[PDB]
């Protein structure tokens, strides 16, 4: 959508991640892993839900109208009748189906931003000790277990603990 | 820090979002197929088929047309005095009566239809000098004949039908409404039969308005073995002002007022069965939920209906895009 | 380059954006309250209670209402020839002359209203052998009886009401407006006394129309005194077109014709002050300043109005969202 | 907003800045100090305006409509008559209620991206010489007079005078 | 890893992205002139100027109306059943026969130009002791008088109008439209003479309906040396019904009925020029093109159209923002 | 536009790219080359014309409808066609009116997007081998003849092989 994100940058989605809507997978010392991200998956839901309900909200009530169906030939009181009510159909048929695309636009790139909106925050966390592969993936240049992958994810990651490793592993190397 | 960091390993981490297997198509500003995670259906488009009685005061007429009800046909007798938030009107019934026709037929079911309430006070009219309750075979009540218990056929008394002049005033705080009618008799020799002069009329009036009717005679089809029609009128009388009736001959004269009330009341013709169960807005095709916005189910409404659209289905995404990670 | 000679530190700079301690809040697509810095209201919701008497040509009927003008009820002979952009007709107008009724009076009154001129111009009528001007204890002209500046009321001459056939061409370039009528007598012999006849007739045609009414007699609701009524009808004459009145009797002939222009005008109901001030948009409530694109005061409206809404307030966002620092 | 710099990044405004949308704040060597960036916050005043210029153009006018208020009960025509006006002002409703939701929607999406937009600027001018710290703030490794700060600030900052101290503070360090 | 590359240098990329000179203004959400790269008009602005007689059955009404070329006015017997999708109606048509007026000519104009046939079929009528086909000057067919082709005028027998008293029933499927009507004369003695009876009247009438004219006497304007007039009525007998035709004088009874349809038929007033060109939107100043989605030729159209619009340019910005690099 | 790409950025267009919407141009030892990048292009050009599409979609058709214009003065019958044509006008412009000013709003960020997209897609596989110049050039800091250049063009680039040469042109020099 506008950000590039999803069906951008990230290549595909996750069919595995039954648990939120964004998400963390890693590699790491002691294994793999994945686990969903709930602030970015509940920033998603509340806004599509605060969408939806302003779009339920109210039918209004009608009772006593005009008559839509005749049954005898009368002319032209008769064809305002009818001309009164078709085009009242076609102006709201016109509305309902730009609000639903307007609509379906908006949820495609607000869902988009949410994405993106993880992808710089983490970005942001690991400051110098990680480089960004291209595809949604960070590689973290200093020895990471589980507990510093936890710490990203619940963005309590001190860069400057592994500052001095990881500026070594990721520029001196021979160049 | 701690002392020399010898131990130059690396991590991976991976953003990512979930994807589904199903997902949805929906449509969108650039594309008209774009298909995502999940989406909510915004048009009703189906009915259960029933009225459900509730919320609103649904009143079966069963075969008996609202106008029917109002005149007062015999087989309509049980409508007397009754109220409805809503008549629904069955296409089965029938009129069985004098034959009458209604000049603007339209306007007065609409106009009874909103008022709601047949609710019929008798008023104490003088007719003096004329036959009062004339009745006919074509209005069989009972094992004898008759005509609508609402309005009363006046016919010549011994040679002569004097110049009626009566008047009956508002006096009351709310409007009232009068029907009456005039009779068109098939041959001038019906015509001096019933009301002796050969040419009637009607007039009624009030401070604000009048109607004169002339009766017009000559045949018509058979219709429950007469060829003579009555054409029924409406007077409305504010309060304070003063109804006079004022006629020579073919008069079918008022017995007293409906009264008129303002609210949410109206008809529907619909066949559908009516039920037990409770439902805010009715169709014509039965009564539909009211959680989606717009519907597709009829143009026609009673009550907290969603707005009725030509499209019978609108998904409104409620989920990102479905980039699916294989499809199993 | 640089040679730095001493100093190793740092700075800090941070980028950031204001907050209010107020905030207004604001609905949008996706919450329904959310806080923004500052925001415009769009929908008009008071009047000053004043019509303004600028720009439009506003003429405040008093207690005449428009048809009454136009007729000539004798309280309303300062209208005579009066022009408007707008006719503001009040509540407390009163009618006091010959009682009558006027069939399509709606559109009679709005035909008039937007044509925008009472100008009349008096055409030579010539009513052989039938006695003119007559006038009534109904409509009083000063100490004298008398009858609506505009029409003419004729009565029989000596024995006989002739039967009248006159016409009047059309010959200008522009339409003509005639107002005419009929006398419906109390009884038969009020008939006879005025015009003979037993039974009146009035047909008025051009080469493109014709209308025939038949009086109607019987008695109505004492109004004023009379229980007869005058029924107000209208004929327009396009230019090179010719009326040809025709009547047997009951005729209360015209005295020349109205003319029509076309134009912005109309006529509201308000009872509301006509003030000295300059105000675009009119409402039976008042002005309205046009400011807002939306209004929520009156959907009756004359002139460069918002457009009525439902809503009462409906507010713009112009400023970003309100994060203050403390609390709101 | 989509882009998530206010009430996002940048954890919430500052009740202080009287004089613009919005600026910069920082700490020195020489002291601390705070500056409205007007060329932003003209920026996002007139897209406001422009939006708002729109909405406000034109009440058209109207003479001699239809009648809208009825004392007497006559049926059919004025049924019409009242089916057609209600139709007209549910129409226009539902125009106003859309239209300023839509529109305040854009207008905190179209102010956050003008802050995002100030915030990439500066970043650029910045190159080498200084790291994000995530919270809107950058710190500069090298030493920043109030007139270096002014040349940020007035776009005018050259990264290569003070590049050599930078990266040196930066990396070599111990690490 | 890779050896001593001696030179070490650097190299520059620039992404950007195209401009062109001359570039198109289009509105906003911020801004009302914005220019870009390149736009396309959604507003269909004008007209070809000739009807294109393709793919709708245009019926060029030449100098005929639809209502005389229905009651067949002798110049317009070339219409006699035929049938259209859009019957053209030109500023040149013109009536020359008996003088008429029908009371509701706009909806006779609707009903027939929705039916889209003027296929007549003659039914057996038979009327007994009276003259048939009565003819004038005013309606010359040929040499000689004559009348409208669908319509019978009846004049006395010898020395008698007696009561006709008629009936024709609907036995096929399909509803029936018989267009009848009654003589107005100028003069009474004009009306004992044609009709002996000094007052005639018609009364026409189904199972469901009935209506009563009684002619209306008196002198109008001379169109086409007379004063009188007939006024034309009309009555749709549905299936299984039955018509009865009841006169005392002054009918111009119907000689069989048109059969209505239920299309997509229409009419129009416009003198454009029929073409040869297939074309499926029509507006009286000529087909218009609909690929555009809105369009301001004419509020008037019949078929695939453009939604009319107030603006005449509406442009939908289909590039980038247009940033050239040189001056103006 | 929301990103502040085009004519943000990106300080104007290239009136020489007759080739496609967005692109390439470079310096590097083998001398200067201007390049359309294809992709963007086609992205850029079938959101709009898929936003055309839709506004082009099917003009419905109408039959017999009500009378329009009048040649005698009725009073209210007359006043009520009149008045529900008049309304149905001003609705379905406004409707017009609004349409084109989002759908334009939207083309204009929608082109923004692409352009800074194609911006973001090539600092990411640049890696660390060169460095934001802020005008929409990246300095790329080793020796890239025309097929390297030809390379990050067609997205095969490896970063890797010349990271060494890089980093040391990039930061060692004397700081
Ligand atoms: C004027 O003409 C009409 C139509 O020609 C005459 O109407 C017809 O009158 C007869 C005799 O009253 C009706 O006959 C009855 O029909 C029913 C069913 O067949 C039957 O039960 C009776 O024993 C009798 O046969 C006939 O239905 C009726 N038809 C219609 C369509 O109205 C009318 O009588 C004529 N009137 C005069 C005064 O000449
Ligand atoms: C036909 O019946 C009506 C209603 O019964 C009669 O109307 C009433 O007629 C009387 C006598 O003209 C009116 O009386 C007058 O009332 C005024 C007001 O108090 C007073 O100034 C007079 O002294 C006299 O009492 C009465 O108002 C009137 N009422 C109504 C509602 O119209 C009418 O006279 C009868 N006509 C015939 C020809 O029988
Ligand atoms: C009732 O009054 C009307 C209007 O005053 C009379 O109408 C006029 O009648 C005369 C004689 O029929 C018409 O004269 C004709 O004029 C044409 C030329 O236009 C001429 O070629 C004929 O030979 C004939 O002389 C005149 O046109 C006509 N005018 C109008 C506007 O209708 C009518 O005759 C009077 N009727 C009675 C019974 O008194
Ligand atoms: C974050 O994760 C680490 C590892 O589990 C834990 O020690 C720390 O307290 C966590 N903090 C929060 C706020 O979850
Ligand atoms: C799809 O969206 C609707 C409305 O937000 C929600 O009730 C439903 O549970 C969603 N489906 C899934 C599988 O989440
Ligand atoms: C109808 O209601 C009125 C008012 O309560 C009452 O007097 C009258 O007798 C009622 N008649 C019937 C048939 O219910
Ligand atoms: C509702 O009723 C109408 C008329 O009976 C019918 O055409 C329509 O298809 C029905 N729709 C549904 C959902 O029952
Ligand atoms: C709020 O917005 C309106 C319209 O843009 C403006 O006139 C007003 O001055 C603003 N308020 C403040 C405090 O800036
Ligand atoms: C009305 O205006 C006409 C035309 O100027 C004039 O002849 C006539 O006398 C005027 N009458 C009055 C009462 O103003
Ligand atoms: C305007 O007038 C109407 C009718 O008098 C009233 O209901 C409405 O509340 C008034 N509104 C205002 C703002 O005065
Ligand atoms: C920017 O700020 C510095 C320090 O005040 C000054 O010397 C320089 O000229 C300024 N340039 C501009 C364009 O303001
Ligand atoms: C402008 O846009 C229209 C519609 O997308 C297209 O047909 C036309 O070729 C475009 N013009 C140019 C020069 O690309
Ligand atoms: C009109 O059509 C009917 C039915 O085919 C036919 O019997 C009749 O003779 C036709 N008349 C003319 C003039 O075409
Ligand atoms: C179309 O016809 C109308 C009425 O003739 C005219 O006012 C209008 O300007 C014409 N427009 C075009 C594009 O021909
Ligand atoms: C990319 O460019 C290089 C140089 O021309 C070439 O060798 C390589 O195969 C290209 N790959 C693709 C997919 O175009």
């Amino acid at each position: 959508g506008l950000f590039g994100a999803i069906a951008g940058f990230i290549e595909n989605g996750w069919e595995g991640m039954i648990d939120g809507w964004y998400g963390f997978r890693h590699q790491n010392s002691e294994g793999t892993g994945q686990a969903a991200d709930l602030k970015s998956t509940q920033a998603a839901i509340d806004q599509i839900n605060g969408k939806l309900n302003r779009v339920i909200e109210k039918t209004n009530e009608k009772f006593h109208q005009i008559e839509k169906e005749f049954s005898e030939v009368e002319g032209r009181i008769q064809d305002l009748e009818k001309y009164v009510e078709d085009t009242k159909i076609d102006l709201w048929s016109y509305n309902a189906e730009l609000l639903v695309a307007l609509e379906n636009q908006h949820t495609i790139d607000l869902t988009d931003s949410e994405m993106n909106k993880l992808f710089e925050k983490t970005r942001r966390q690991l400051r110098e000790n990680a480089e960004e592969m291209g595809n949604g993936c960070f590689k973290i240049y200093h020895k990471c277990d589980n507990a510093c992958i936890e710490s990203i994810r619940n963005g309590t990651y001190d860069h400057d603990v592994y500052r001095d490793e990881a500026l070594n592993n990721r520029f001196q190397i021979k160049g | 820090q701690d002392l020399p960091g010898n131990d130059n390993s690396t991590a991976t981490l991976c953003l990512g979002h979930h994807a589904v297997p199903n997902g949805t198509l929906v449509k969108t500003i650039t594309d008209d197929q774009i298909e995502v995670t999940n989406a909510t259906e915004l048009v009703q488009s189906s009915s259960t088929g029933k009225i459900c009685n509730n919320p609103h005061r649904i009143l079966d007429g069963i075969d008996c047309t609202l106008i029917d009800a109002l005149l007062g046909d015999p087989h309509c007798d049980v409508f007397q005095n009754e109220t409805w938030d809503l008549f629904v009107e069955r296409s089965k019934a029938f009129s069985n009566c004098y034959p009458y026709d209604v000049p603007d037929y339209a306007s007065l079911r609409s106009l009874v239809a909103s008022s709601g309430t047949l609710e019929f006070i008798t008023e104490g009219f003088t007719w003096t000098g004329v036959t009062q309750n004339g009745g006919s075979n074509a209005c069989k009540r009972g094992p004898g004949s008759g005509f609508f218990s609402r309005l009363n056929w006046l016919t010549k008394s011994g040679s002569t039908y004097p110049v009626l002049n009566v008047t009956m005033p508002n006096n009351d705080n709310f409007d009232k409404l009068y029907i009456w009618g005039i009779h068109h008799p098939s041959t001038n020799q019906e015509q001096t039969s019933l009301y002796v002069q050969a040419s009637g009329r009607v007039t009624v009036s009030t401070r604000r308005s009048q109607q004169t009717i002339i009766p017009n005679i000559g045949s018509r089809p058979w219709v429950r073995g007469l060829s003579s029609r009555i054409s029924i009128y409406w007077t409305i009388v504010k309060p304070g002002d003063v109804l006079v009736i004022n006629s020579n001959g073919n008069l079918i004269a008022p017995r007293g007022y409906f009264k008129m009330r303002t609210g949410k009341s109206s008809i529907m013709r619909s066949d559908a069965p009516i039920d037990t169960c409770i439902s805010e807005c009715i169709t014509p095709n039965g009564s539909i939920p009211n959680d989606k916005p717009f519907q597709n189910v009829n143009k026609i409404t009673y009550g907290a209906c969603p707005k009725y659209v030509k499209q019978n289905t609108l998904k409104l995404a409620t989920g990102m895009r479905n980039v699916p990670e294989k499809q199993t």
